[PDB]
């Protein structure tokens, strides 16, 4: 399946809802898209994550107390979206429940024309019964990447989402890696960093042509 | 009675401190990481004198160290220590 | 002279010692000439490799809900890493057992 | 009236009791005593360092532990669960020690 | 001065087993094992009163049963170095 | 129809016909082309002396034998004659290199 | 040219007679993947460390000095060809 | 062109002193010649090794000795230390 892309003359900023995330990401990331952002929505039920955007992230981002307080009028006053993330820094089962839940208000109905993105993920560490049931519920096939092209740790990953270009079109790099190495906590954020910023923005890279 | 048998046991401390700074370390297992030290010192230098005299040279510098040190370390942990290391060369031939 | 003392490993951005890796490397009957980028970065090395043993022993210390590092926690902290054991699969460390492993025949069949 | 459980919960117990603990399994007066034993075929009057015997100790239990997971691989591949010393002296040969 | 072998006792190489996974233990296994140890204690003890020799001396440091165990390949730690 | 020997009498034919021999059982350009295959994933245009590709050459079919052998031990002891990815997998873990 | 597919130059009766001489009388099917995998591996730990000893050597002829050192630093000495 | 040296023609004098009548091909004179230069090289090695752990600068007769009980083993230990040892009352009593 292949969504049609509009020319990049129309420059409407990203409107996004990133649910479950220790340290925020994707309004990081989509700084360094080069695009501005139209609404970004966050929530977390710790404080952990509420601390971190109130000291770093200026209060750009309209943060929610819980997650079980998003209902549909939430998402019906606070714009439409056009990004939806869900990943994480036994719980699992309930954040992908919750993620598919707000999921299902945040995709637009059977009409409109609005370019709709949504990605989640855990790693392959899953119970492969829970691995088929997200399969069923998300209508999409999952992706095992590991991190054996860039690293030597045996922590694959699944991913899931709407984007286009994902199958195998990651490989090494050998630039990015040499700029990465660069650290006596080298692979702590390896870690935690290259599952942050770079496969994320390798994921997310062909938007900017959209927006 | 003076006799004093030199070790990393300090410098093991600092960079623990430097790194998990409310976590400390037993002295057995100071012991553990003074003989991985001592090792891993004596296991780069043999490859680097080895090296040396496999190339007809007889001045032990950085590049021997180096690829040493990329012999010796299996894959990425050697590129994170080339980098660590060219990164502190840099810095050294360049300080005040 | 008059100047202040600058250490060479302050010199590089460095912790371990410059001067005492300089003249191991001149004790040790390892050639006849020794640098200066020789020590610097073989310090870097030893540094780098200290660093990220003891930053996994003291997440091993964590997970064990402990503040002292011990040498089972180094144990957990080489064996765990696949680097780590590449490197020291020929080295017994002391006071440190072997990794919790359970191979899945030995187990009954708890279906 | 008693309770008495089956062979390989006994057996899994102990298994992960000892795959926990860290401690010398060996008793160390024995061990020593075998070391002296061992060592008097090559000088009469040997004498020993607290810690000599110990690094022996660690290192023999060590050993013996590992030659143990190879001779428990070796079990498992001939579809046994109990070792026997053909496993004991296929993993020897294997590792190259049998001479 | 001939049973110090058998001071390697069944529950020991009982516990050494255990600690190394085995579930299930043959009776033949322990007089071999008794062997094994013995074969590389001799071996161990072999250099390490070698070394001892060397720096004429009548006690056996650690550090002569660690430069031992590293010519064999077997390097320890936690014992100077 | 003319005569076929059983399986087991050329087998143990071959064996002892090629644990006399010396010769290299790798043919030597495959080999050749396998050995600038790996090594292009390290520097591209490498050169290699005749005599160095025949040391790769030696070592490697050395190695393989003394697998082919501590994989026969396994097949052997796992009371079977056909050496098995199982044998070769032990063989490979007792021996460290996994 | 990218060399490629010349791990299936290691052929079927190459790894046949490789099991004679290490004195194998049964070879199953899936042997030679697994060999030409093992054999890959090693390869890529040989000429890996050869590699090496070329770049540090400011060469870029691999010789045969440089797979003799790196066997030996392995711990299997070939003998042959120096040392 | 550099000569590069070898051990040939003393293994081809101590083979004429054990075979009068066998010669020796060009490989396994290579093989010779890489089997002298490994031990010598595990000899000294261990010997330096000896002399570090020893607090010494100085590789005698000694070091060796030890080095050779070390890497040898055995019976080739125990030969080879009664034939070093003939060659140095040998060599100090000429
Ligand atoms: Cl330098
Ligand atoms: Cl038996």
């Amino acid at each position: 399946k292949l969504y049609p892309a509009i020319p990049a003359a129309r420059r409407r900023p990203i409107r996004v809802l990133s649910l479950f995330d220790g340290i925020a990401t994707g309004y990081l990331v989509l700084k360094e898209l080069g695009i501005k952002v139209g609404k970004y929505v966050a929530s977390e039920v710790c404080e952990e994550s509420i601390a971190v955007g109130t000291v770093k992230h200026e209060g750009n981002i309209k943060y929610v107390n819980d997650v079980r307080n998003i209902t549909k009028k939430n998402i019906e006053e606070w714009g439409p979206f056009d990004l939806v993330i869900g990943g994480s820094p036994e719980g699992t089962g309930r954040l992908f429940f919750e993620f598919y839940h707000l999921l299902n208000y945040s995709r637009p109905k059977e009409g409109d024309d609005r370019p709709f993105f949504w990605m989640f993920e855990n790693v392959v560490a899953m119970k492969v019964g829970d691995k088929r049931d997200i399969s069923r519920f998300l209508e999409c096939n999952p992706v095992m990447i590991d991190a054996i092209k860039v690293s030597a740790a045996h922590r694959a990953r699944y991913f899931w989402g709407n984007l286009p270009g994902m199958n195998r079109i990651f490989g090494f790099p050998v630039h990015y890696t040499d700029v990465s190495n660069m650290g006596r906590g080298a692979r702590q954020k390896l870690l935690g960093r290259s599952w942050s910023v770079p496969v994320i923005r390798h994921l997310f890279a062909p938007l900017k042509d959209y927006f | 009675r003076k006799t004093r048998k030199e070790s990393y046991a300090i410098y093991v401390y600092k960079v623990l401190k430097q790194v998990h700074p409310d976590t400390g370390i037993s002295s057995k297992a100071m012991s553990i990481m003074n003989s991985f030290v001592n090792d891993v010192f004596e296991r780069i230098a043999g490859e680097a004198s080895r090296l040396a005299h496999y190339n007809k040279r007889s001045t032990i510098t950085s590049r021997e160290i180096q690829t040493a040190v990329r012999l010796l370390l299996p894959g990425e942990l050697a590129k994170h220590a080339v980098s660590e290391g060219t990164k502190a060369v840099t810095k050294y031939t360049s300080a005040k | 002279t008059r100047a202040k003392a600058k250490t060479r490993s302050s010199r590089a951005g460095l912790q371990f010692p410059v001067g005492r890796v300089h003249r191991l490397l001149r004790k040790g009957n390892y050639a006849e000439r020794v640098g200066a980028g020789a020590p610097v970065y073989l310090a870097a090395v030893l540094e780098y490799l200290t660093a990220e043993i003891l930053e996994l022993a003291g997440n091993a210390a964590r997970d064990n809900k402990k503040t002292r590092i011990i040498p089972r926690h180094l144990q957990l902290a080489v064996r765990n890493d696949e680097e780590l054991n590449k490197l020291l699969g020929r080295v017994t460390i002391a006071q440190g057992g072997v990794l919790p492993n359970i191979q899945s025949v030995l187990l009954p069949k708890k279906t | 009236k008693p309770h008495r459980y089956r062979p390989g919960t006994v057996a899994l117990r102990e298994i992960r009791r000892y795959q926990k603990s860290t401690e010398l399994l060996i008793r160390k007066l024995p061990f020593q005593r075998l070391v002296r034993e061992i060592a008097q075929d090559f000088k009469t009057d040997l004498r020993f360092q607290s810690s000599a015997v110990m690094a022996l100790q660690e290192a023999s239990e060590a050993y013996l532990v590992a030659l143990f997971e190879d001779t428990n691989l070796c079990a498992i591949h001939a579809k046994r669960v109990t070792i026997m010393p053909k496993d004991i002296q296929l993993a020897r040969r294997i590792r190259g020690e049998r001479a | 001065l001939r049973d110090n072998i058998q001071g390697i006792t069944k529950p020991a190489i009982r516990r050494l087993a255990r600690r190394g996974g085995v579930k299930r233990i043959s009776g033949l296994i322990y007089e071999e094992t008794r062997g094994v140890l013995k074969v590389f204690l001799e071996n161990v003890i072999r250099d390490a009163v070698t070394y001892t020799e060397h720096a004429k001396r009548k006690t056996v440091t650690a550090m002569d049963v660690v430069y031992a165990l590293k010519r064999q390949g077997r390097t320890l730690y936690g014992f100077g170095g």
